[PDB]
């Protein structure tokens, strides 16, 4: 019926404000400001991994519309490693910048010599390096099947599937969630200590403010890295586990869970970029 | 300044020998650096050029491959391997000094030069003439001829004239068609336009006796030409 | 009593100027062709300093300019093809002047170490040193300038200004007379003679030669910080901190225009002007320098594109760039 | 379209383009530190415990820290024409004197040395070039000024103090009325420190103060602040 | 002590001929109107013999 047009025009807002939302930031981050500084050069980075990831929206919302997968082979293979690859890109750029805030408050002497513009720029080539080097296997390893009728091309495994499943859903649950939530958290959590310390964010009451700001901030970056990427990971992980019937709950309990994690793709520069003082400066000045 | 060599005598043919131009009294480091051959009896031709700071070495095309050129500037030092010598190698090198930036005066100091001697698309210069009979006290001019328009589009006609006495190095004394060295007196003057070079040596003295080489640098790789020799 | 003397005499002098001056410049100058709109491009950025840039010196050559910064760097600029012929590390770096040698065989620079240190561009070894440190000054050096490969005329921050002896490191005449600290000197064509605007709000002319003060010039009101001669040397502008620049008048001795605005409110740093003598362009604070028609007072023209305060504003010698320096490490070549 | 001799100018303007960057990064890690007040307030003695005409300058490191001392007393001319070369200070060291409240300055006879020095802190902390830059404020002469007290009130100094005459009020106050002259507390840290005969904690208040201005520009650097 | 020297360095700079400033304004008119084609920045000259272009 009409519930799962629902799940379209849902697949179909997120697209609206998720593209258009991160190329906001790169007509900003050229025109307006530059790219001079380690913290513009990951917001940058971090735009082209979000809207990398967001372009596949269409393609998978058609996809559900009829039912089947009408495009290609080699198309679905690369928007299926394009938008794994970009969620890594993604994730583990927001971790190297909570190790760049963190490392710019507790360590200012080494911070000094370490955020430099040539060091980021080769700290983010270095990222999509590493997020390539998983994001290429899933590209020489998905296919296309027709099942009962219809084509859908979810990437199939070699002669151990159960195994390769197992290894696969593990290394991207585990690393890629486990791994960015305690460093985001123990990054934060120290940088908050540190400047719960410094003297210039306390003993006033604009101090005390300025700290609760940057306490508002860091928090709620957390708490919206957290809830958008721990229901549809856990999602799939009692997947694998378990197996669950098939209902229009479940598939639209499926849908938005994706679709929460793309929000979370459309919401990081709203969350890093839009409430940094460089670029709340760049829109004050205009 | 005061670059002297080191490394020379007789070789065996298809041996190697190692040269070694110990540059001092000058900034080395800022200085790109050339090797210059000379045939015991005939003019100079070109060997080998390093850059300041190795960014750029270019090679005349009867050694590329077979000759190594390298700098040591902590130690202000010149090198040119050499491996295979072959029978056109019975020569002697000189260690170039030489500078690039606007208003330079490059190949402006040469070393006093090594003897090495064996067992047994290019511009080529050619000075028109080969020896003029001159008593001291007249104006002399040496034509040299190219095989190509050395007038560059930014307005700078690149020849080098040189003079080398008997007994002793060649020295500079006008480059860039125009402009006199350090050191060199005011008689003498280059002038001329396109494919056309004559170097006029109004008031000659005793110190003009020597071969008089006209050298392009518009390109790679350098040709001298056949040198005129003068005699009272 | 003698007080009331100089006071009479400074009266005198003052009825003299207003009993000669009968007609002004705009009043003389008004039935002439402006020059309109006035469009200058970008044609080089000389990028490479690290640095805020305070001072920079053209070549007589037209094609080699020098600047000074804070990076204890003094670079000397191809500006044809945007290239780095030389750069000076400085022993000091707090400098505020750099000048370059009418032979093209010297450099110059000074500032907060009271010092005129000399280099030697044309060294036989090749890279660029020490030749004098020209010490004998107590405030600092605001202004040095060449007056041959062999003297140079400096003005200091004790409210001195000195002709030097290169070959002998001692002065040969301290002009004297200034209630003030001089801030920017300008060198005649014929060599002299030179004015020298100072914090007093009064620039004086002197004879290089004997060190009389010819003339005195107090038309401005805050400080001079920006002096330069008219190309036929008998005129000379003076840019100040009121945001106005003011012609003046070596024989008449009075003040002929006035260059301002009421949509600026901040000063000049450097004044130049072009070989017509037509177009006087003055680098003023509020990030952009101006173009001024020197015979109409009028605006023809903003030098934009710097992002701070423009400090240093060169006219070169056959007219053809105007290379612009700033607080954002960038030098712009006006064209 | 270039020669050869074209071709090895622009090489030589890419070395040197290499080692002004190299030369430029090196000098961005350094902390500039800009000396005032006046000569006979212990500036001897700071900058003797911190090693051990125109500008001196003493480069001293401290816990993998570079600073930049530059000391104006010799510069004798009008400071608004060069106090903007300081825009980029990491702190302003401002030393003064506490027993120079009850000496009469020698330009006069009638103005008192603590006011002037209060003028000049007014100068320091209102003028454009300084209004986001902490200022490490010093007081000098800590036994001096217990003997000064001892032998005379503060009151001949002015009789504001309503406190008793004794050395911790009375440092108080004169540290109180000397930091509540600060238009701007928002923006701007005043670090007050008595100088001491130890030679660590002189350089560690200075080490702890750059250190803290360092991390207010990272946070400005990352846009947390 | 230096009132005398500055009444005598008021009383050589007052001594001395000054012209009309009307002249003076005509004669530097004059100057911009005769070196009028020597400015490369008052005409704009051509972009072919212009030292400075793109590239
Ligand atoms: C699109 C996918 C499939 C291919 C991988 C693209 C990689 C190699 C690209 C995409 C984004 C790129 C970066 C984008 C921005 C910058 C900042 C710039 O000042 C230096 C280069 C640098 C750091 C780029 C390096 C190369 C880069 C990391
Ligand atoms: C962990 C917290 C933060 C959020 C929880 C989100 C996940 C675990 C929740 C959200 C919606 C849920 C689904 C809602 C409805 C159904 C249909 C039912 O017949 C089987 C279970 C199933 C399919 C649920 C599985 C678990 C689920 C996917
Ligand atoms: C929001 C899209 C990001 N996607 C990344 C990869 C994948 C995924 C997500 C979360 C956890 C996974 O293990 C995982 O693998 C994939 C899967 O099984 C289907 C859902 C995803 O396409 C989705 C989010």
């Amino acid at each position: 019926m009409i519930t799962a047009i629902t799940i379209m025009a849902l697949y179909s807002i997120v697209c609206v404000v998720g593209l258009f939302g991160n190329f906001l930031v790169m007509y900003v981050i050229v025109r307006y400001t530059k790219m001079k500084t380690a913290t513009n050069i990951y917001i940058f980075n971090l735009a082209l991994a979000d809207a990398l990831a967001t372009s596949t929206l269409p393609f998978q919302s058609v996809n559900y519309l009829m039912g089947t997968w009408p495009f290609g082979t080699i198309l679905c293979k690369i928007v299926i490693s394009i938008d794994y690859y970009n969620m890594f890109t993604s994730i583990f750029t927001l971790c190297t910048m909570s190790v760049d805030r963190y490392i710019a408050v507790c360590h200012p002497v080494k911070a000094l010599d370490f955020r430099t513009p040539r060091n980021a720029k080769i700290i983010n080539v270095c990222n999509w390096i590493l997020s390539s080097a998983i994001g290429l296997p899933v590209m020489f390893m998905a296919t296309t099947k027709y099942r009962q009728g219809s084509i859908d091309c979810t990437l199939t495994f070699s002669h151990p599937t159960w195994y390769w499943e197992n290894l696969l859903k593990i290394c991207v649950f585990i690393f890629a969630f486990i791994m960015p939530v305690l460093i985001i958290t123990v990054c934060y959590g120290l940088m908050i200590l540190r400047l719960k310390s410094v003297r210039m964010l306390s003993g006033s009451k604009e101090k005390d403010r300025n700290l609760r700001r940057i306490t508002r901030m860091v928090l709620v970056v957390v708490a919206v890295f957290i809830v958008c990427w721990t229901p549809i990971h856990i999602y799939v992980i009692i997947k694998a586990l378990v197996t669950i019937p098939e209902t229009t709950f479940q598939t639209v309990s499926w849908h938005f869970c994706i679709a929460l994690g793309y929000t979370n793709s459309c919401l990081n520069p709203v969350l890093y970029a839009f409430l940094d003082e460089n670029f709340k400066r760049c829109f004050r000045e205009f | 300044v005061q670059l002297v060599e080191s490394g020379g005598g007789l070789v065996q043919p298809g041996g190697s020998r190692k040269l070694s131009c110990s540059a001092s009294g000058f900034a080395f480091s800022s200085f790109g650096m050339h090797w210059v051959r000379q045939a015991p009896e005939k003019g100079l031709e070109w060997v080998a050029y390093i850059s300041s700071g190795s960014g750029t070495i270019y090679y005349a095309d009867t050694v590329k491959g077979r000759f190594t050129i390298s700098r040591d500037d902590p130690k202000n030092t010149l090198f040119l391997q050499m491996t295979s010598l072959r029978s056109e190698d019975t020569a002697m090198y000189y260690c170039v000094r030489s500078i690039y930036y606007y208003g330079s005066s490059p190949f402006d100091f040469w070393g006093q030069g090594t003897t090495l001697t064996v067992s047994s698309s290019d511009i080529v210069m050619t000075q028109a003439t080969s020896s003029v009979p001159v008593t001291p006290g007249e104006s002399v001019s040496i034509s040299c001829r190219s095989s190509k328009s050395l007038l560059h589009s930014n307005g700078n006609t690149y020849l080098y004239w040189f003079l080398q006495r008997p007994g002793q190095s060649p020295q500079l004394l006008i480059y860039r068609m125009s402009n006199l060295a350090s050191g060199v007196p005011d008689r003498f003057s280059g002038s001329g336009s396109g494919t056309a070079f004559t170097l006029t040596i109004s008031r000659l003295e005793a110190e003009d006796v020597g071969v008089y080489y006209c050298m392009q640098h518009l390109e790679y790789p350098l040709t001298f030409g056949a040198g005129t020799k003068l005699e009272l | 009593q003698l007080r009331q003397e100089a006071e009479q005499l400074k009266n005198q002098i003052r009825d003299a100027r207003k009993a000669c001056a009968d007609a002004t410049l705009s009043q003389i100058t008004n039935n002439i062709d402006p020059v309109g709109r006035i469009q200058m491009r970008t044609r080089r950025t000389l990028r490479g300093h690290l640095a805020k840039i305070y001072a920079m010196h053209w070549g007589t050559d037209s094609r080699l300019l020098v600047s000074a910064s804070q990076d204890g760097k003094l670079i000397i600029w191809d500006s044809y093809t945007t290239n780095k012929v030389h750069a000076i590390p400085l022993r000091s770096s707090w400098v505020m002047t750099c000048a370059y040698a009418p032979s093209g065989n010297y450099v110059a620079c000074g500032g907060l170490d009271n010092i005129c240190s000399i280099y030697n561009l044309k060294t036989r070894e090749g890279n660029v040193r020490v030749s004098r440190e020209l010490a004998g000054h107590t405030g600092y050096l605001s202004c040095c300038r060449f007056l041959d490969d062999n003297q140079i005329v400096t003005s200091s921050g004790d409210t001195t200004c000195a002709l030097w002896d290169i070959e002998t490191g001692q002065q040969t005449t301290t002009f004297t007379g200034h209630t003030g600290d001089v801030m920017s000197l300008s060198l005649a064509p014929d060599t002299r003679l030179f004015v020298s605007g100072a914090c007093d709000a009064s620039a004086k002319l002197w004879d290089v030669r004997e060190g009389m003060c010819r003339q005195t010039f107090t038309g401005h009101e805050s400080d001079i910080n920006a002096i330069c001669f008219f190309p036929n040397g008998n005129a000379f502008a003076t840019g100040s901190d009121d945001a106005t620049c003011r012609l003046f008048d070596l024989r008449a001795d009075q003040e002929l225009m006035t260059y301002s605005h009421d949509n600026i409110i901040c000063g000049i740093t450097s004044v130049s002007f072009s070989k017509s003598g037509r177009l006087l362009l003055a680098g003023y604070d509020d990030f952009n320098c101006n173009v001024w028609d020197a015979l109409k007072a009028d605006r023809a023209g903003v030098l934009a594109g710097h992002d701070n305060r423009v400090s240093c504003l060169g006219v070169t010698d056959d007219g053809m760039a105007v290379a612009t320096g700033s607080w954002d490490s960038f030098l712009k070549i006006w064209n | 379209t270039l020669s050869a001799e074209d071709k090895a100018a622009v090489e030589r303007s890419k070395m040197i383009d290499r080692n002004l960057r190299e030369d430029g990064e090196k000098a961005a890690r350094e902390v500039k530190l800009l000396l005032l007040g006046a000569g006979e307030s212990g500036k001897s003695t700071i900058v003797k415990q911190m090693k051990i005409t125109g500008i001196v300058e003493t480069h001293f490191t401290f816990k993998d820290l570079h600073f930049k001392m530059f000391d104006v007393g010799g510069q004798r001319s009008e400071r608004k024409k060069w106090i903007h070369c300081f825009e980029g200070v990491t702190a302003i060291i401002f030393c003064v004197a506490l027993s120079d409240y009850d000496l009469v300055l020698a330009e006069d006879e009638e103005m008192n040395r603590m006011h002037e020095s209060m003028k000049l802190f007014d100068s320091i902390c209102n003028n454009k070039w300084f209004t986001d830059t902490s200022i490490i404020l010093f007081l000098n002469k800590k036994d001096l000024f217990e003997e000064k007290i001892k032998k005379s009130p503060l009151t001949i100094c002015y009789p504001e103090y309503a406190g008793s005459n004794t050395y911790e009020e009375a440092a108080a106050y004169i540290q109180c009325q000397f930091e509540d002259l600060n238009k701007r507390k928002d923006t701007k840290e005043i670090y007050t420190h008595f100088t001491c005969a130890t030679d660590t904690k002189n350089v560690q208040f200075v080490f702890d103060a750059v250190t803290d201005v360092i991390i207010k520009n990272n946070l400005k650097d990352c846009g947390l602040f | 002590a230096q009132a005398r020297k500055l009444v005598e360095q008021l009383k050589m700079e007052a001594n001395i001929d000054r012209i009309k400033v009307s002249k003076a304004a005509a004669d530097l008119m004059a100057y911009c109107e005769a070196h009028a084609k020597e400015d490369p920045l008052l005409t704009p000259v051509p972009a072919s013999e212009n030292p400075f272009r793109e590239k």
